């Protein structure tokens, strides 16, 4: 979340960050319940108050309240004790954000995102942009690891597909902001953009990414001025789910069908409606591509025709019920690297070894009653010298 | 014909959409399936029209799954629905349109029928013709010639070889037509038999009763009811109505049993009138015309009996009005079906509730009796509350470590007594049928092994019945169970799901299946089903528990068992684990319980 | 959401007596302080929204419905709006002696209808949980009382709280009618100070409020006199049809003239 964005952060970049047109309110925003008013209180206070004050300030009951906005301030340093006021840069900032100092543009939005996902999976038709393939594998949710040869799609990516759009865009534009500081674009910069919309070199590469990504259109050749879509700031379902693991959806839209048949088989294709079969072998090919059958159940649940709406739950408890149990019967056997010593004799002495590795971090499994303990060999040079030493010592 | 990249049939090029694509709740694929709407306003007509020209093959709640055939489109015709008449109000109800193989099978269909007329009169079978150029060009292969005995054209035909001679029509596409014309026939006078008006008749039994009398002609097909839904007053008021003479054919004592009660019950037709040709017991089966008796009599192979021999005799010289067949989906085997052309019948009716089985011989009831006339609705008779309400479940029981041990160990079949006897699951049953005791609810214990019924029932020390079980025992025990109240359980072997008249009970306990068959798994279900005096859908009164094994082969039966109830619509919860087992005193808990069992079922052999 | 409303009580005759006395505190930065608070209360949430009334004694008058300094142009259109109103308002204003009391009840009329036409209009998804900031000046009128009561209950019905702040003298009427619908009641000694007072007592809303620390409700002298001399009475002896509270057991009561039986 942005809460956690935020708060791992540093206080050199977090003064600078607080600029003054826009960040003042839009981390005030994110203030949940109660700093909203401790803040504006001591807005207008030039000398800090103690911090017995603070704490009898609320009563008795919801004082978690109480201490949780206070540790969250605390992180985010609006204050200092000073022995609580306020930064005064945060302060003045505030004060002069304080009395101080559409229907194309949404469809524009969905489509772009729409081939982005298309892009995304392994359609043959779609937008074609180096930088975009690039930032996407960079991302970590794609990898190519061969120029010539189209990128194909990791584990993480079908988790990603399979997110919905808002959590998505968060996700990706979050991505978008860890890599940016490691290509070496200012983040304080990209950052206080995004808090001034919902209200230089590198801002046009920014904003040419944001307009890739479809969140603004300038609309006007590319100039100075912009007017950002419904997801720069930050529906009804389709799918229809029977009792016999058949899935009626009505999608005109290629994404909806080529997400749905990642974990269902396709039967039939109307122009206004198309038929699926959730057997095992797309689930659990679904499974080990890296789903998980949390997504699949959110998924069919947000994508929920009206019609089953009605009843309580949405989703059948068998599909959900059979979709849980087909991906919990995917995995059984282990793997690890150990070796075995024996013979350890002495009862009270073979409880001082299990210390040892313990420890160190080289003990798997153990055994009072055989006395045998296995060892990895990655630390085999280590505890064989100890149990040396206890000879020694006897 | 056209696969799309997944297993996808692609119709996008095959049919187009109709623009009021919402208004029309009706979808039609080239291959005949049809996907109707539950939730449309105009659901009511819709499900008319479907279940009069096709056969439902899958009626969830929501979207109901119809397939339409060659013999579906022939009952519509014989209920008098022309090509044009069916064909038009699909394509005003089909909101895609109707695809040009659907239409060309459509008008091929119903036009191959009628031309072809099988009519039966002083014991001869004449195919009649109005047009001559059938018969003309029906003569071109051998099998005819030597099967005929050595306008409105007609001729004689061998009484044995009348039922090759129809399967040979089907694929010749020139179906016979076997209605009766019982208004109109004074060779046979009628029979003094009315229907009193004590009897009730339902909506559906009578939209069933509508289907077979297309007019004051008896038609002869099947009748596809729940054995809750009162098929037994169908079959009696379908007899009544006939006022001819009727034989029924049960297909064991049980069966036989309770078509005498059913008979004596709902008709005013005397005590005397009725015989049971039962070999346990007769009643002068020569002295009076209305009859129930059983496949294996009147097919039996064997020797004869002089009585029986005389008995059947007396039935093969005497023409039968009606000729009711219990459980038709039985009829296709070897000699039940040789009492078809044993016994003459103007009209074959036949009743049933499991109209399915895995072998392709079910087709072949088409021919041997008739089109199949209408299938109840099990949902729609749950909501109307005529059946009771069924809490559909599946228990899994984690197989024991050792009984897993040699199970997979051994290769052999010793599996089938095994898996069914386990620690887990046979402290399951006993729990469960404590818990439902102490709830005062009637079980109905199955199982299809009769040794390990006969181990269940004599550890628990229950009333198992199986196997030759004697008539009077199996009455006695019968009886117990309907009214004695320190008894609440049963334990029925196979012969339960035959046919039984058994009184309605509150839970139905599977222990053990014969197999993944979907007939006995419904048979059974069946018996839950009816409704009583004064319960309600939602209370889920009644319970069905089939107990699986897990990790075992018992897993692959059962789900190869439910698909006809799934499809049908009830959902089969699965239970892991049950509460209170652990605290309920069962045996098999410590390991050594547990291991004597183990040796017993290994010394078993 | 929140919709404030702010019934400022903007009588010239105390204000200017304030100017004459040439005292630190003036109606210009009592003016300033209420817009403060109004931006704050905005500055809140987005979704909250905010209102004005001053009171004259002749009637009430509504004192609201780029970043040339850098400002959030929605405070910046609220600043301008409240200033040239309320300077038009206090230049332009006729003179009556007869009457000069502050009509403050009068304009709580207005913010009630006002709160339930903005209630009305708002979406239902969204839940509005109005209150109205008074903020009295002057001594209250004695014949207001009637009308008073009436908007104080159809407060009470209409679940919007009454959070009363006097300066300078402590009308009972007011506290009594912000008792009632459970507003709070702070009587700040410094003026000067005042807007202190109004970030922390004030400007927290009813869902915040309870966990809270505020000052002590002030205890509320429910008193009764006769119609006669005016004076409390502990013992009252209404009729069936004035409901009038009396001094002493009478023949018959002069605002009945009814027919009253002896027993
Ligand atoms: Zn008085
Ligand atoms: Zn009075």
């Amino acid at each position: 979340n942005l809460q956690e964005f935020l708060g791992g952060l540093s206080p050199g970049v977090l003064d600078r960050l607080y600029g003054h047109p826009a960040t003042c309110l839009a981390v005030f925003r994110e203030l949940p319940s109660l700093a909203k008013n401790w803040v504006m209180r001591m807005l207008f206070l030039e000398q800090p108050l103690p911090q017995a004050a603070v704490a009898l300030w609320v009563k008795k009951e919801f004082s978690k309240a109480q201490e949780e906005s206070t540790g969250l301030l605390s992180g985010l340093r609006i204050w200092h004790t000073q022995l609580l006021i306020l930064n005064p840069i945060f302060r003045q900032n505030l004060r002069i954000a304080l009395l101080g100092g559409v229907p194309s543009l949404d469809k524009y939005a969905e489509e772009r995102w729409e081939v982005v996902l298309h892009f995304m999976v392994g359609s043959p038709s779609a937008a074609v942009s180096q930088d975009l393939a690039q930032l996407l594998s960079q991302a970590g949710l794609m990898k190519s690891t061969e120029p010539g040869e189209p990128p194909c799609i990791t584990s993480a990516g079908f988790q990603f597909l399979l997110l919905d759009t808002p959590a998505q865009l968060w996700y990706f534009m979050l991505q978008y902001l860890q890599t940016a500081q490691s290509r070496g674009m200012d983040l304080v910069e990209i950052l206080s953009f995004l808090f001034q919309l919902s209200f230089s070199d590198s801002l046009l590469n920014f904003l040419q990414h944001l307009r890739e990504f479809g969140l603004v259109f300038q609309r006007k050749r590319k100039s100075r001025r912009y007017y950002p879509t419904r997801l720069a700031i930050n529906q009804p379902g389709f799918i229809v789910v029977e009792t016999n693991y058949r899935l009626y959806a009505y999608t005109e839209s290629e994404l909806q069908i080529a997400l749905i048949a990642l974990f269902s088989e396709m039967l039939y294709r109307f122009p206004n409606m198309v038929v699926a079969q959730v057997t095992r072998e797309s689930v659990q090919q679904a499974i080990a591509s890296g789903i998980t059958a949390q997504q699949i159940i959110h998924f069919l649940r947000t994508r929920a025709h009206p019609v089953m709406l009605k009843q309580t739950p949405v989703l059948p408890p068998t599909i959900t019920d059979q979709i849980r149990l087909w991906e919990l019967e995917r995995d059984r056997l282990r793997f690890t690297e150990g070796v075995l010593y024996n013979q350890f004799l002495s009862q009270v002495d073979f409880e001082l070894l299990l210390a040892h590795a313990r420890e160190l971090g080289v003990l798997v499994f153990e055994n009072s009653a055989k006395r045998l303990m296995v060892v990895t060999p990655a630390g085999h040079s280590d505890v064989k010298r100890f149990w040396k030493r206890q000879k020694h010592s006897s | 014909t056209k696969v799309d990249e997944y297993g996808a049939k692609d119709y996008r090029l095959q049919m187009p959409l109709k623009d009021d694509h919402t208004s029309r709740p009706l979808w039609v694929a080239p291959d005949g399936h049809i996907f109707l709407e539950a939730f449309s306003p105009v659901y009511k007509y819709a499900q008319d029209f479907l279940v009069a020209i096709a056969e439902p093959v899958c009626r969830p709640t929501h979207v109901h799954e119809y397939k339409l055939t060659a013999y579906s489109l022939y009952a519509a015709v014989s209920v008098g629905l022309q090509t044009s008449d069916i064909t038009e109000y699909l394509r005003k109800l089909s909101k895609t349109g109707v695809p040009d193989g659907i239409m060309q099978f459509i008008k091929l269909c119903t036009v191959s029928y009628g031309k072809v007329k099988l009519v039966l009169k002083h014991n001869r079978y004449f195919v009649e013709s109005c047009h001559p150029d059938v018969i003309q060009h029906l003569l071109q292969d051998p099998v005819i010639r030597e099967c005929r005995l050595r306008q409105t054209v007609s001729f004689e035909v061998k009484q044995e070889m009348i039922e090759e001679l129809q399967k040979r029509c089907i694929h010749l596409e020139y179906p016979l037509l076997a209605e009766y014309d019982f208004r109109n026939d004074s060779v046979n006078p009628d029979i003094n038999i009315d229907l009193k008006p004590t009897a009730v008749l339902r909506p559906y039994q009578e939209k069933s009763l509508r289907k077979m009398f297309g007019n004051g002609r008896a038609r002869s097909g099947v009748i596809v009811l729940p054995c809750g839904a009162g098929k037994s007053l169908v079959g009696v008021t379908a007899a009544c109505t006939v006022r001819k003479r009727c034989l029924v054919l049960g297909n064991s004592a049980v069966s036989v049993e309770q078509w005498k009660a059913q008979f004596k019950m709902w008709s005013t037709i005397d005590d005397s009138q009725i015989c049971r040709f039962t070999s346990d017991a007769k009643d002068k089966p020569i002295g009076c015309s209305v009859a129930i008796s059983t496949y294996s009599m009147l097919g039996h192979t064997t020797k004869r009996s002089w009585e029986a021999e005389r008995v059947m005799e007396w039935l093969k010289t005497q023409e039968w009005g009606l000729m009711i067949l219990d459980e038709v989906h039985t009829i296709p085997a070897k000699m039940f079906r040789r009492v078809l052309t044993i016994v003459q019948a103007h009209c074959k009716l036949g009743l049933t509730a499991t109209l399915v089985r895995e072998d392709d011989k079910i087709v072949d009831l088409n021919f041997l009796i008739g089109p199949k006339l209408y299938e109840a609705n099990w949902m729609e008779l749950q909501n109307n509350g005529y059946i009771a309400k069924v809490q559909c479940a599946e228990v899994w029981c984690p197989m024991s470590p050792e009984f897993y041990r040699e199970y997979v160990a051994i290769k052999t079949k010793k599996r089938i007594l095994l898996y069914t006897m386990n620690p887990n699951k046979f402290r399951a049953c006993q729990f469960l049928i404590k818990f439902h005791e102490r709830r005062n609810d009637k079980i109905i214990v199955f199982a299809d092994n009769v040794f390990a019924l006969k181990e269940y029932a004599i550890r628990l020390n229950k009333p198992y019945i199986y196997g030759p079980t004697s008539q009077g025992e199996r009455m006695q025990i019968l009886q117990n169970f309907k009214h004695n109240p320190k008894i609440n359980t049963i334990f029925i072997s196979k012969v339960g799901d035959t046919s039984f008249d058994l009184p309605e009970a509150n839970v139905l306990i599977q222990i053990s299946s014969h197999g993944g068959s979907r007939r006995q798994e419904a048979q059974r279900l069946g018996r839950v089903l009816r409704a009583k005096k004064g319960m309600v859908a939602e209370e889920y009164n009644a319970f069905f528990y089939s107990l699986v094994s897990q990790d075992t082969q018992e897993m692959a039966y059962s789900t190869k068992r439910q698909r006809f109830l799934v499809d049908q619509g009830y959902s089969f919860k699965v239970i892991t684990k049950l509460a209170g087992m652990e605290e309920e005193d069962l045996a098999f808990s410590t390991k050594e319980e547990q291991q004597q069992l183990l040796q017993k079922v290994l010394a078993a052999t | 959401l929140n919709l404030l409303v702010i019934v400022v009580d903007a009588n010239p005759i105390w204000w200017g007596k304030q100017a004459l006395k040439e005292s630190q505190f003036t109606l210009s930065k009592c003016i300033d302080a209420v817009m403060v608070l109004g931006n704050s209360h905005l500055f809140m949430n987005r979704s909250n929204k905010l209102a004005v009334i001053a009171s004259h004694i002749q009637e009430s008058r509504f004192l609201y419905p780029g970043s040339k300094d850098g400002k959030y142009e929605l405070l910046t259109s609220a600043n301008e709006v409240i200033v040239e109103e309320i300077k038009d308002l206090m230049t332009k204003s006729d003179i009556k002696g007869q009457h000069t009391e502050t009509l403050l009840a009068g304009s709580l009329a207005k913010a009630l209808c006002y709160i339930h036409r903005m209630n009305k209009e708002v979406k239902d998804n969204q839940e509005m949980k109005s209150r109205i900031l008074v903020i009295k000046a002057a001594e209250d009128s004695a014949l207001q009382y009637m009308n008073f009561m009436n908007v104080i209950f159809a407060a009470q019905k209409q679940n919007i709280l009454i959070d009363a702040c006097v300066l300078d003298s402590d009308s009972g009427l007011l506290q009594q009618a912000c008792d009632i619908t459970g507003g709070l009641y702070l009587k700040v000694p410094q003026m000067p100070s005042l807007l202190q007072y109004l970030l922390w007592v004030f400007l927290p809303d009813q869902d915040q409020r309870s966990q809270l620390i505020l000052p002590p409700p002030v205890h509320v002298d429910y008193r009764a006199a006769c119609f006669c001399h005016r004076n409390l009475i502990e013992i009252g002896y209404v009729c069936s049809v004035c409901l009038s509270i009396f001094c002493n057991f009478s023949p018959i009561c002069t605002t009945c003239e009814t027919a009253f039986k002896i027993s």
